[PDB]
């Protein structure tokens, strides 16, 4: 016996003792099984099976009457149930615990009226709910008194009960929300009553009565009670015929009774603890008119939608939260169809809403000050039976139809070459958008919805043209970049290619006959690899070829006796290899030289028949070392428990999880915290997303007591709202403020707040209808809330082996003395030596400017700071200008098209002296380019800097006023002398451009002062500046910079790949080389000899610093995910070894660090053990030494804070990009390495891994091919990417699972059928 | 998502009837796999669980 | 595992702390490290404060520079029974002065010193030995030694000095003795090489340790003859005799992997445990941090939540039983910060999950409470509106002829699991009677 379940025993006789020698030939055995009782007593027996013990068994059986599967049969030994309704529609389901998947219902047509007249309503209704804890009772003489205490005599049959007197339920709810359903049958005046807490329902034959009323009942009918302690609702037959208001207060020991007087035979008895409900009122078409979830106890969510005369859909409302403990007793409909949900409802009279604009009611308005009376997002169609779209109008006044970022379509496009190579009206579709930044996007769609082209222009950008051509079964046989275009065409007139050519900038697939799949998948980065197939069609073999066309490497794959995949590895390319793969396509047997292989055996030979078919257990085997893994999965992949086996040991490292409702319930980490283990409790509420994290404290009593972690609050909108760090002695809140069209605009905190623009201010850039962030402005608080001693800046930040250490005394005391040091050594503006007049010629020495300026940037700690962004046409971020003084409210403008219709002259004449000036200026020379002959002048130290004085006294005057010499020689007495000397001579020479000088005085009165602030301040010029100033229509930057880090890229002919990178000013050239696949293998830039990368995982292997310094070894799982690094000396001495235990997603929770300090005696490590917490948006902090700590996160993500107990004891501020700009932390333990976006950033080399890629925030570009094409180019990236505000794994998984419910609902009732639709574009014609 | 790992699930990535012998052949493939697969204290365990 | 008894805060501000570096220390004595009116430099400026009433005598701009230079030291000492001050100035010079007055004394040399990108560079410092002030120092060249005769008549005179070392870098071996050192060290990552200070002060004889790995930020050397080494590696622990390389013992402390970059390591100094042992003490990144000398090395770090954690502690902290006092400056303010060791302790926990387990025991008592029913008693009437599809009335109009044309099914039931039953009713205009 292996196993028992309830009443039932499972038995089996693995048959191991004798098998065939070699397997040449069959045995040919004979097979006797007996089934006995082995004394006088009788034995039940259900089903009998046998069976090799491999072969997966899926035995099922049908209803006899009702002719449906009503049970599977799990090779595992349990059994899993479906239940049926009267008319053979699947209504609930049962897992092999006994607690059910997912109930369903509907409105009952016999429970309708014929003759009606009503203005609002739902044509039909469906309701869906998913339980925490919920058994159907069978009502087994065996089971039942364990189940059910019984007073009265009962008859009973296989799911029916025709039951006397009361039976109450054993098990005592104590939870928000119970129902229960059933169906009876009513005889006579047999009247039955069901107790739930305090309300009792009394069912009678001809009506079932409530405390508050009686409504119409058939005699036989389904019944569903729903009841929290705000609320009951009564259904009968599909349709809600009772809801009221209650009192009560919350549920605890509450009991389910049954009580009849009188002969009654209930048939089915659901019960339903914790149930989420769902109701959905359909229209004609059976597409939602209104639906209303259950959101908390005593709070609904109800979203409403609007359709056409013809039946397309023309608005849907967000969703809103209403409250039942406040429902102001006007009416009680909290799960009724709300008649005033929205009053500007009927398209005939009182003001409909698609003409007038704005709804007159909601029944609570939360929305209305933040949407200000348009809630809703609406569809303007074309004048076509079809559903094109016309205009579409986003929430809020500015964003609805009536505002400005209102985004309209046109079917015609003014571009005529769009017109001509595509016949219009001949099954191509084509859409055009325009934005107020100059950029237009149209897009041409094939018959069967699939961009055949799309091409954007901008202005001062050439125009992008990208083109797919597909094949006959739809499958996209071959697509074009636009660099190819910008090569064929080199012009404004394109060709836009309609069929598959040879070209090598093309990407081409060349699938079977018949569409099997793709045979040769070609990319110009990286090479041809071609797919090998087997005759039952399995995917046997892969090769790479290189670019002489010549084979690299071969991935096979071999297969189990189920079909399922055996083992996978990879072999090198050979003539013999190749041979053996021809061959062994035919044999069916394996390769003979695999050298690394990992064999997947998930459980089929395992003596514990719940874990057959259940276990994933993992052997990966690279040349001599080994790791294996097994993970435990149960009903549909949830995965249980995560174990790390190791041979020494027959205890598993693992990590248990404990979930319900496909939500993770609760976490056991391999961790100790203050001697004892730690668990955590995720709570969620009826939405079922998070709402809070807690940690279980036992205590000596026999109980346990969660201390909370994070208290998490949200939106109506599913977004998240507040998270309250409330652990520990110090609470705080972190609160997320939303505005009108959707955007996350503040992250507000004692600590440090944030404010984010979207359409106000800007770069040089007008809002994009795109939504994108234009401004990001921070405003840091935290500088009293730490160790203050590492804040203040002083005088040897500046001082290196480069610059001398008297000078940085001097230099120092020259920036405290204007201002630049508010006393306590946070920088107040920017550092712009142009713009300080006087000043010592060491500071303004070039050089030393770079260096004062950024080692002001970087160990200086602003109040203020912040980006103001500008995007391209690629949608990529190609400028940030930073405003880390008090120039958050008035910074400068883009030099470009600057706005000097203001200077005083006319438009005419400002054309011709903007072509000229614009000639003329060399902008990076600063107010050097206003002069003539500055490169004779440069030979000196007065010749450097004269140009400020001599602009200054061109117009302003004062400033120095001719005795500027003393004040510039601040660190010298000698050096006046030879000031005074030279500086009338370079006073006298510095004369104005021929453009400058054509100009007049009163013009020239004030604008050169402000243009020499222009040409000072501009983009290049700040320590905190990321720019793209040429891009390839691919998107590759050909020069990229990061502060004064200036790195010109020239990238390779007809590859996205990078063929030189130079450094910056002193343009020495560092060497990058790729290799056969696109990933890069050497780039001296980040000091890296040779990376090698995992022939199994894609990913990174060993990475070699330069000099031979350092050296970085990983280990992975199958997935991908890094499972440990160790970091080497130059001597091979292992100076730092860290373990990731990672979660099934990706996420790390427990880590283990053992660094060495001295490597040759290591008997004496420090070693250091971390467990991260994570939430919706990110880990909300980490447990390390018995200590807590709190991560707070930016928006996109990125860590900028990690406190101990309301004390920062680390921060990091980050520029676009990626690449930081600073940080605060010098405690060791209080680091992280999640850094931007919460991605592992490897702290010897400088490289994040990014979603399982390697990136480089010096260049912006990732070192690995793009596995899902992203862009027209593999290795270019956004700059930005910010997080979906939304709680993920929450309120969008569990609104999928309702979604999908209502799929299988409307697929058993027919509404997925052969001409099932009220519309004639849905006809089958 | 599936217990069972794709062809596609792999990173390594850039039936009507069948006959005896085949079914031998992958009964052979099975039993192949079967053959292959079968506080510093606390720190060289874990260090010997992860990779070894 | 220190714990913060009390913090005493001084009555007098220092100014805002923007370019500004501390340096306290208190009144240095030929017989002892005696307490006394403790003398703090902030900036460019000394400050003179008693510790009986705890309030700052005055405040004279007596320095050059604020950030402690490498090249400008300064210390107070006693000669002649007369208390001094003594710093380095901009120019070379050597502004030796009383507490009041600023006796200008004679010197015999003006240092030179300049920086280099080739990080090795010239420093000088001031020692004390045999009650007398050395001002030693290595200029850009080598290393020479000078010391006052005093102030009034006094001139600084040169002892002979022969090193050139070949790989350059200064650092006084600080102890917590009656003199400020005794020996002289020059370090490189290869070897540290050293010298001791006599009445005549650096001598010829040297005395060069073995430490590998180690660029050896500090060093230090106990009154029991042990000669303790902070470098990045950590804490490297070493004897003196005879020959002074044999390596007694390593502790991981004071190292790189724990934070302790430049600025924490030159605050660490070394205190008596009454006992006749000496341990060492010193402000780093989690905060002022407290190790015994053993072999058996079990550092205290101060956890409790305060302000005045994170303090640069003054040299010649004290130890009275297991509290020990320090005195330290935070933020441009003086505290007197009285705190407590800890031995840790932790009751370990066993006996988590041994519950007693057995077998599990399956018996099918069939309850007499409820009988199984024999035949059937319920046959639910199916209704066929619900049954009944609505897709045989949606598009029921033929556009050829305009007529309409539909078919339903009048019972169709295949819930059978034998062979279903299905007959249809359809309707079609005909003209036939
Ligand atoms: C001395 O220091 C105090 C702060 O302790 C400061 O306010 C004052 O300006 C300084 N100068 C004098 C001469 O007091």
């Amino acid at each position: 016996i292996k196993q028992s379940i309830d009443e039932w025993i499972y038995v089996e006789a693995d048959s191991r003792e004798i098998v065939v020698s070699e397997s040449t030939t069959v045995k040919r055995v004979l097979f006797k099984i007996i089934v006995k009782s082995t004394g006088a007593d009788d034995v039940h027996v259900d089903h009998v099976r046998l069976s090799p013990v491999n072969f997966n068994f899926e035995g099922s059986v049908y209803d006899a009457r009702i002719g449906q599967r009503t049970a599977t049969i799990q090779t595992n030994g349990f059994v899993s149930r479906r239940l049926y309704d009267a008319y053979n529609r699947r209504i609930a389901e049962v897992d092999e615990t006994g607690n059910i998947k997912y109930l369903a219902s509907y409105s009952k047509r016999v429970g309708n009226t014929k003759d009606e007249k009503k203005r609002e309503g739902g044509y039909s209704s469906r309701i869906q709910m998913r339980a925490k804890h919920s058994w159907v009772e069978s009502f087994s003489p065996y089971t039942m008194e364990k189940r059910w205490q019984i007073g009265g005599t009962a008859t009973v049959e296989p799911n029916q009960a025709i039951l006397q007197g009361q039976i109450i339920s054993k098990e005592k709810f104590s939870s928000e929300s119970i129902c229960i359903r059933l169906v009876y049958s009513m005889s006579g005046s047999s009247q039955l009553s069901l107790t739930i807490g305090k309300t009792t329902v009394v069912v009678k034959p001809n009506a079932v009565q409530y405390k508050g009323h009686t409504a119409t009942t058939p005699s036989n009918a389904e019944l569903v009670i729903f009841a929290t302690p705000k609320l009951t609702s009564i259904w009968v037959d599909g349709h809600l015929r009772i809801e009221a208001p209650e009192t009560h207060a919350k549920f605890n020991n509450e009991a389910v009774s049954l009580q009849t007087s009188g002969p009654v035979g209930i048939k089915d008895v659901i019960v339903m603890e914790d149930a989420e409900i769902q109701v959905s009122y359909l229209n004609r078409d059976s597409k939602p008119l209104q639906e209303i979830l259950l959101l908390d106890s005593s709070n609904v969510l109800i979203r409403q939608m609007m359709y056409d005369v013809i039946g397309r859909r023309v608005a849907e409302t967000v969703w809103v939260q209403k409250s039942l403990i406040d429902g102001r007793s006007t009416a009680f409909k909290a799960f009724q169809y709300h008649d005033d949900f929205v009053s500007n409802d009927n398209p005939t009279d009182r003001n409909y809403f698609l003409n007038t604009g704005p709804m007159q009611g909601y029944v609570a308005t939360a929305t209305n000050t933040i949407y200000e009376g348009y809630p809703y997002s609406q569809t303007v169609y074309y004048n076509n039976p079809l559903e094109i779209r016309h205009k579409v109008g986003h929430p809020g006044v500015k964003n609805s139809i009536k505002g400005a970022f209102v985004h309209q379509y046109a079917i015609a496009s003014d571009l005529a070459f769009i017109q001509r190579n595509y016949p219009k009206n001949e099954g191509y579709r084509q859409e055009e958008e325009k934005s107020p930044n100059g950029k237009k996007h149209v897009v041409v769609y094939n018959r069967r919805n699939k961009k055949v082209a799309e091409y954007t222009q901008v202005k001062d950008y050439n125009n992008i043209l990208t083109t797919y051509i597909y094949d006959q079964h739809g499958n996209q046989i071959q697509m074009l970049p636009p660099s190819y275009y910008h090569e064929k065409s080199r012009s404004g007139d394109y060709q836009p290619e309609k069929q598959v050519v040879a070209s090598p900038w093309a990407v081409t697939s060349k699938y079977d006959s018949t569409g099997e799949f793709i045979t040769s998948k070609e990319t110009p980065d990286g090479g041809r690899v071609e797919f090998i197939y087997n005759e039952y069609n399995q995917l046997r073999y892969q090769i790479h070829y290189k670019e002489d066309k010549q084979a690299d490497k071969i991935v096979y794959f071999l297969y189990n006796i189920f079909g399922r995949m055996c083992e996978a590895g990879q072999v090198p390319a050979n003539p013999t290899t190749l041979q053996q793969v021809r061959e062994t396509t035919k044999s069916h047997q394996a390769i003979p030289n695999r050298d690394q292989a990992v064999y997947f055996d998930y459980g089929e030979t395992e003596s514990e028949p719940s874990l057959r078919g259940r276990i994933q257990r993992t052997v990966k085997k690279n040349k001599e070392v080994l790791f294996s893994e097994v993970m435990f999965f149960d009903e549909e992949s949830n995965i249980i428990r995560k174990s790390y086996i190791s041979p020494t040991t027959n205890e598993t490292l693992s990590l248990v999880y404990l979930q319900e409702n496909d939500k993770v319930s609760g976490i056991q980490y391999p961790f100790g915290v203050d001697g004892k283990q730690l668990i955590l409790k995720y709570k969620h509420n009826l939405r079922g997303e998070i709402v809070e994290v807690a940690r279980v404290e036992q205590k000596t009593s026999g109980q346990t007591e969660f201390i909370p972690i994070a208290g998490i609050d949200h939106d109506a909108e599913g977004k998240v709202t507040k998270i309250s760090h409330n652990y520990g002695d110090s609470k705080f809140d972190q609160t997320y403020k939303y505005v009108a069209p959707g955007y996350l605009v503040e992250i507000a905190n004692n600590f440090l707040t944030e404010k984010l623009y979207y359409t106000e201010k800007g770069y040089g850039c007008e809002p994009t209808g795109d939504g994108s962030i234009l401004r990001t402005e921070f405003k840091a608080s935290w500088h009293d809330k730490c160790d203050q001693n590492l804040i203040p800046l002083t005088a040897r930040a500046f001082v290196s082996g480069g610059i001398d250490f008297t000078t940085a005394e001097t230099c120092f005391d020259a920036l405290l003395n204007l201002g630049y040091i508010d006393t306590t050594g946070r920088p107040v503006k920017t550092f712009y030596p142009d713009l300080e007049t006087g000043l010592p010629m060491k500071c303004a020495t070039p050089s030393n400017w770079r260096y004062i300026s950024e080692k002001m940037l970087e160990q200086g700690y602003p109040e203020h700071y912040g980006h103001a962004y500008d995007y391209g046409s690629h949608g990529e971020l190609i400028a940030a200008k930073s405003f880390v003084g008090k120039e958050k409210d008035s910074l400068t403008a883009p030099l470009s098209k600057a706005s000097f219709a203001n200077a005083g002259m006319k438009s005419h004449e400002l054309d011709r002296f903007w072509d000229s000036l614009s000639r003329s200026i060399n902008k990076v020379e600063g107010t050097k380019a206003i002069f003539e002959g500055t490169q004779q002048l440069t030979t000196g130290l007065v010749g450097s800097v004269i140009h400020k004085p001599k602009l200054e006294s061109l117009l302003e005057g004062k400033g120095g006023d001719s005795s500027i010499c003393t004040p510039w020689s601040s660190g010298d007495r000698t050096e006046e002398a030879k000031c005074k000397r030279e500086y009338q001579q370079a006073f006298d020479k510095l004369k104005l451009k021929q453009v400058i000088q054509s100009l007049q005085e009163p013009v020239r009165k004030n604008v050169l002062r402000i243009l020499k602030n222009t040409l000072a301040s501009m983009l290049g010029n700040s320590p905190g500046d990321v720019e793209s100033f040429s891009i390839d229509p691919n998107g590759n930057h050909g020069v990229f910079y990061t502060g004064f880090k200036r790195f010109e890229l020239k990238y390779k002919h007809q590859k996205n790949q990078i063929a030189t990178i130079k450094e910056g000013t002193k343009q020495q050239e560092k060497m990058i080389v790729h290799d056969d696949e696109g990933n890069v293998i050497k780039a001296l830039h980040k000091k890296i000899d040779k990376i090698e990368y995992d022939p199994l995982t894609q990913r990174v292997s060993r990475i070699e610093m330069s000099d031979r310094s350092r050296t970085l070894e990983f280990g992975y799982d199958f997935r991908g995910e890094r499972t440990f690094k160790r970091v080497r000396n130059k001597d091979n001495d292992i100076i730092s070894v860290n373990y990731y235990v990672r979660d099934n997603k990706g996420n790390v929770l427990v880590e283990y660090k053992q660094e060495y300090p001295n490597p040759k005696d290591t008997n004496k490590p420090i070693n250091t053990v971390t467990a991260y917490i994570h939430g919706p948006l990110g880990l909300l902090g980490f447990f390390r030494n018995n200590k807590y700590y709190n991560v707070l996160l930016d928006h996109e993500g990125s860590t900028r804070l990690v406190i101990h107990q309301g004390k920062v004891v680390a921060a990091y501020d980050y520029l676009p990009y990626g690449q930081m700009i600073r940080k605060y932390g010098s405690n060791p333990e209080a680091h992280i390495a999640f850094r931007y976006t919460g991605q592992e950033f490897d702290e010897e080399t400088g490289l994040y891994n990014y979603h399982a890629r390697l990136y480089d925030p010096d260049i912006g570009r990732f070192f690995q091919m793009d596995p899902m094409e992203q862009y027209a180019s593999p290795y270019k990236y956004a700059g930005n990417s910010p997080v979906s505000q939304i709680d993920p794994d929450g309120q969008i998984a569990v609104t999928l699972v309702l979604m999908i419910i209502g799929a299988i609902v409307g697929a058993y009732l027919g509404a997925a059928s052969a001409n099932n639709s009220w519309n004639p574009a849905k006809w089958a014609w | 998502v599936y217990n069972v790992v794709k062809p596609n699930g792999l990173k390594m990535i850039w039936m009507r009837r069948v006959k005896d012998t085949i079914i031998l052949t992958w009964y052979k493939n099975g039993q192949s796999i079967s053959k292959q697969i079968l506080m510093a204290g606390l720190m060289f365990k874990k260090n010997q669980y992860f990779f070894t | 595992m220190l714990r913060i008894k009390e913090v005493k805060k001084y009555n007098n501000r220092l100014g805002f702390p923007a370019g500004k570096e501390v340096r306290i220390r208190p009144l240095l004595e030929a017989g002892g490290f005696a307490r006394g009116p403790i003398y703090v430099k902030y900036g460019r400026e000394l400050s003179k404060h008693d510790p009986s009433s705890r309030s700052m005598a005055w405040n004279a701009t007596v320095f050059d520079t604020a950030l402690n230079h490498p090249t400008r030291p300064w210390t107070v000492t006693v000669v002649g029974g007369k208390k001094m001050v003594l710093g380095v100035r901009k120019e070379g010079l050597g502004f030796s002065e009383d507490d009041p007055p600023r006796s200008l004394n004679v010197k015999g040399g003006d240092d030179m010193a300049d920086e280099n990108y080739g990080g090795g560079n010239s420093t000088i410092v001031l020692v004390k030995s045999g009650g007398k002030d050395f001002a030693i120092g290595l200029d850009d060249l080598k290393e020479l030694n000078s010391f006052g005769i005093g102030a009034g008549n006094g001139k600084l005179s040169l002892a002979l000095g022969n090193p050139v070392n070949v790989l350059t870098g200064v650092v006084l071996p600080v102890e917590q003795r009656d003199g400020s050192v005794a020996y002289v060290a020059v370090n490189s990552d290869t070897k540290s090489v050293i010298y001791k200070v006599d009445a005549k002060g650096l001598q010829k004889n040297q005395k060069i340790d073995v430490n590998v790995r180690a660029s050896a930020e500090k060093i230090l050397l106990t009154k029991n003859n042990e000669l303790l080494h902070i470098s990045p590696q950590g804490l490297n622990v070493y004897s003196v005799q005879g020959s002074a390389s044999t390596f007694k013992y390593f502790c991981p402390y004071f190292s790189s992997f724990g934070g302790w970059s430049r600025r924490f390591v030159d605050t660490v100094t070394l205190m008596d445990e009454g006992g006749n042992q000496e341990a060492l003490i010193g402000t780093g990144p989690k905060g002022i941090e407290y190790m015994p000398v053993d072999e058996k090395c079990k550092n205290y770090v101060v956890e409790g939540v305060q302000d005045a954690k994170h303090a640069v502690v003054a040299p010649g902290a004290t130890k009275e039983g297991n509290d020990i006092k320090v005195l330290g400056v935070y933020n441009g303010e003086l505290c007197l910060l009285t705190l407590e060791v800890v031995d840790a302790v932790e009751p370990k926990l066993d006996q988590g999950s041994p519950a007693k387990p057995s077998a599990e025991r399956v018996k099918a008592t069939k309850s007499s409470k409820v009988t199984v029913r024999s035949g059937a008693l319920s046959k639910p009437v199916s209704w066929l509106r619900d049954s009944l599809d609505e897709a045989s009335f949606k598009n029921i109009v033929d556009k050829l002829s305009g007529k309409i044309r539909f078919s339903f099914p009048l019972v169709d039931l295949q819930g059978r699991m034998g062979l279903p039953i299905k007959l249809v009713v359809y309707y079609d205009e005909s003209d036939g009677e």
